[PDB]
């Protein structure tokens, strides 16, 4: 009845010991999400700045822009990966 | 796993509202808490400049 | 936490010596072992100068109490063939 | 005005119990001062012999005909 | 003048092609371009000590948040995965903790599982059988 | 030897009880079966190696990149067997070694596509007011290698 | 320095260990002047070393051009177009050795930064990690002060 | 002023609660010490930075062997803040020229003369 962690979350995480002792083989498959466990798919610069800040949840200042300085330093074809 | 590339991202990054009740409780240990929600160290993809912090909510 | 690898009679570093760090990172795929790492070739010129050093030292500390037993006896030698005629 | 922690405490007293071992393992010599005595000067003597040979063994080098000679090939060329 | 130097445009730009990107005259005028573009070299070499410094801290952080998801703090969780010989290090620890999180989760059970039985062996003191994760592979 | 139940009494984590090595290496014997007969019927998806190549620790999946900061002395082409794997995971299950995994049981295998320099890398020291400024430019060599396979074994 | 230069992912050409290995050098072009002081050193290398070298990988096709240079080159060409132009300008024939077998075993892509030392394109195997792996759920999805 | 410090014998004299502590026997002693640079030598008079020197120590961590004779004990005497001794143990012989390659000086102090990398 022990377990190391409430095996309940993510994984049910089973640990083991080989005969030899060398290697920890560990099993832990997926814990599905019951179907008890889900609910039924239900069916002016100043004033758009204090408007975005206050949908978004930021301050002010990444709403205002900034200059040619700063947006031609700006590399428009980054380096992808994945 | 096995999402698209544009859902599993958003799903990463997608922030997540905390509620905390502060009744008889210290405010700095309440601070501790919310400090680490809001700045999304409580993540194993938290970096400082990603920007994953969540929301807290103290009643 | 090295201070339990001591415990263990581990090196208290686990890039030290042991397995991690002195079998060969890679074979061919056919099966011919990789010539030696440069750090292990390195590594056990080093050990066996510091075995050589244990031989050597260890040698002349023995042929030194042996050589002053020589000494002890022929100055006992020298007591008792001089207590005569 | 510096204050001292738990940190430097312990830390001070680890040293403190390594010391105190060394002060163990140096309380019983294998030998007597009579009995060490001359039993590496052979050894010795052969090591300074060796620096000294180093030292007085020190000339100029050898200087070759072909080293000199093979300066002519800056102007090789093909034909 | 018998001979003055004929070839000095190209040592100018040798500097000032890593002024390029700076700010105000620094980009342009050598005597500038010179202070500033040794400094960013000074600071480009002293930048290797703290890049690999920073990229631990940034491991613990993520192995301290991830393994805070499954109760366990990061002194526990390393402490207790050398203590079974499992000597992986920090950064396949938050890579495990980011794109594996059922081989983390089986580590924070490894984990937590050797905490116990250090436990439960130093409080049973004197001679007993000793733990199954607790036991050690001599090496020879 | 009785305390009556304080908030000071008892200490404040609740107790385990770890079960008894009987019933658990039986146990263990009923977890390692299951894992190696995922192993044998080929359960698994795609797996990923945690090998321990040149200093240091690389994860790893089949069908990817690692750049090494050494050259091998290999010509571009040759196969290896990546030895000192010491962490190989599937979907639902995972092996680990103490600290390495058997050669038996798990093979790692990497290609060397490319024998490349780096790009070169300034070392510059500078102190003031001593006319000290030293400058250096180094390329250190590198290699490529492809991970080809992670093939997994039954012998447990 | 980093922030001056540009900087690429780990890559390879068209996934070149997978299925097979392809040399991704196509052409070397030298250029070797018969009199002069500077290609002495790649007219011995044209003379003991290339023949070798082109037998001893033949996808790669060589082309020693032999004008009145006054600096010696070697032009590799690589397959995905990119073009390399190195100086074998007063070097031994080992040294031009090592830099034509230094050629010969890289790629056409650039040496700038390489930014991480690998490059997973499936880095995840048992899902990537989002905020609601490592959570419970609740009985018929309640939040937090939620009251049906 | 700052001098050099003799140290009195008593210093160097074990008790049998020492012999109790350590795994040491008065009769019969070692033969090897192996001793390390575990302190730095910077802030520390000119005469221990040579003594540093001469007995094989300008690298930290790194163990030598010396001899457990009374002219070694001494320049160890002086810099004995600074370093490290453990005797050096040989549970099988000294290593013979067959075993001189495959040796390994373990931790725990004792010098083993088969290295071999299999699990027992
Ligand atoms: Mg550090």
């Amino acid at each position: 009845t022990y377990s190391p962690l409430p095996d309940d979350y993510n994984c049910n995480v089973e640990l083991a010991l080989t005969s030899d002792g060398r290697t920890i083989v560990c099993y832990h498959p997926s814990v599905d999400i019951p179907y008890e466990h889900t609910k039924p798919i239900p069916r002016e610069e100043g004033p758009m700045i204090e408007q975005l800040s206050k949908m978004f949840f930021t301050t002010k200042h990444r709403w205002y822009p900034h200059g040619r300085y700063h947006r031609c330093r700006k590399n428009l074809n980054p380096p992808k990966d994945r | 796993s096995s999402f698209s590339r544009a859902p599993q991202q958003w799903a990463t990054f997608a922030r997540i509202w905390y509620l905390l009740d502060g009744k008889m409780q210290p405010p700095g240990k309440l601070a501790a808490m919310a400090s680490i929600r809001l700045q999304g160290l409580h993540k194993p993809v938290y970096h400082a400049l990603s920007d994953c912090g969540d929301h807290v909510v103290i009643m | 936490g090295g201070q339990w690898r001591l415990q263990q009679g581990l090196a208290a570093n686990p890039s030290g010596y042991g397995p991690l760090t002195e079998l060969p990172d890679w074979s061919y795929a056919d099966g011919r072992p990789a010539p030696p790492m440069k750090g292990q070739l390195r590594r056990k010129a080093e050990r066996e100068t510091f075995a050589r050093r244990v031989v050597l030292l260890s040698q002349e500390m023995d042929a030194g109490l042996q050589a002053w037993q020589l000494r002890q006896q022929k100055l006992q030698e020298e007591q008792r063939k001089q207590e005569n005629a | 005005p510096r204050f001292v922690s738990l940190r430097a405490k312990q830390n001070m007293i680890r040293r403190l119990e390594i010391e105190a071992e060394n002060h163990y393992w140096l309380s019983m010599p294998y030998m007597t001062r009579e009995q060490e005595r001359g039993h590496a000067a052979v050894r010795r003597r052969e090591a300074f012999e060796a620096i000294k040979a180093a030292a007085t063994s020190k000339f100029p080098p050898h200087r070759f005909i072909a080293d000199q000679l093979d300066h002519l090939n800056v102007t090789k060329k093909w034909s | 003048l018998r001979n003055r130097v004929t070839d000095r445009y190209f040592r100018i730009q040798e500097v000032l092609k890593h002024a390029r990107h700076f700010r105000g005259r620094k980009n342009r005028c050598y005597r500038l371009a010179v202070r500033t573009v040794i400094r960013a070299f000074v600071k480009c070499t002293k930048a290797r000590y703290l890049k690999k410094k920073n990229m631990r801290t940034l491991w613990i952080n993520r192995i301290t948040a991830a393994s805070q998801e499954h109760g366990l703090k990061y002194p526990a969780l390393i402490g207790n995965l050398v203590k079974c010989q499992v000597e992986l290090n920090r950064k396949v620890l938050a890579d495990l903790a980011i794109y594996e999180p059922k081989t983390f989760k089986s580590l924070a059970a490894l984990a937590s599982r050797r905490r116990h039985e250090g436990f439960a062996a130093a409080l049973g003191d004197g001679k007993e059988p000793e733990g199954i994760f607790s036991r050690v592979v001599q090496y020879h | 030897g009785y305390v009556p139940k304080t908030s000071l009494s008892s200490p404040p984590w609740p107790e385990v009880v770890l079960p008894d090595p009987v019933e658990e290496t039986r146990h263990h014997a009923e977890v390692v079966k299951k894992v190696n007969e995922m192993i044998v019927t080929g359960q698994y998806g795609r797996l990923f190696a945690v090998v321990h190549f040149a200093s240091r620790q690389w994860k790893v999946t089949s069908e990817d990149l690692i750049l090494i900061g050494n050259e091998l002395d290999l010509a571009c082409g040759e196969r290896i067997r990546l030895e000192k794997v010491l962490l190989v995971g599937a979907d639902n299950f995972t092996l680990l070694g103490k600290p390495l995994l058997g050669k038996d049981l798990v093979r790692v295998e990497a290609t060397v596509i490319e024998k490349t320099e780096s790009w070169p890398r300034i070392i510059m020291r500078f102190r003031k007011r001593k006319n000290f400024k030293k400058k250096r430019i180094v390329t250190t060599p590198q290699t490529v290698l492809r991970i080809n396979s992670i093939e997994i074994a039954p012998c447990l | 320095t980093a922030r001056g230069t540009p900087s690429r992912f780990l890559a390879s050409v068209l996934h070149n260990g997978l299925g097979r290995y392809v040399q991704q050098l196509q052409r070397l072009s030298f250029s070797v002047s018969r009199d002069g002081a500077s290609s002495r050193g790649a007219r011995e290398f044209v003379e003991r070393e290339v023949i070798d070298f082109a037998r001893r990988n033949p996808g790669v096709v060589i082309y020693v051009n032999s004008r009145p240079c006054c600096v010696p080159r070697v032009v590799a060409e690589y397959l995905n177009g990119a073009v390399r132009e190195e100086s074998i300008h007063c070097k031994s024939v080992e040294e031009i050795s090592t830099l034509v077998q230094k050629l010969a075993d890289q790629s056409g892509l650039d040496v700038i930064r390489i930014r991480k030392p690998f490059h997973t394109d499936n880095p995840s195997i048992q899902g990537q990690w989002h905020p609601f792996t490592n959570k419970p759920t609740t009985f018929r999805g309640l939040r937090p002060r939620e009251v049906q | 002023k700052f001098t050099r410090s003799r140290i009195p014998e008593k210093v160097f004299q074990a008790s049998p609660e020492d012999h109790e502590k350590y795994g040491g026997d008065p009769q019969n002693p070692h033969k090897l010490h192996i001793v390390t640079r575990i302190k730095s030598t910077r802030r520390r008079p000119y005469w221990e930075k040579d003594i540093i020197k001469m007995l094989g120590l300008e690298k930290a961590h790194t163990p030598q062997v010396h001899k457990n004779i009374p002219s070694v004990n001494a320049k160890l005497k002086v810099v004995k803040h600074l370093i490290r001794i453990k005797p050096l143990k040989l549970p099988q012989g000294l290593p013979a020229e067959e075993n001189m390659s495959n040796t390994c000086l373990k931790s725990t102090g004792e010098l083993v003369v088969q290295w071999h990398l299999k699990p027992v």
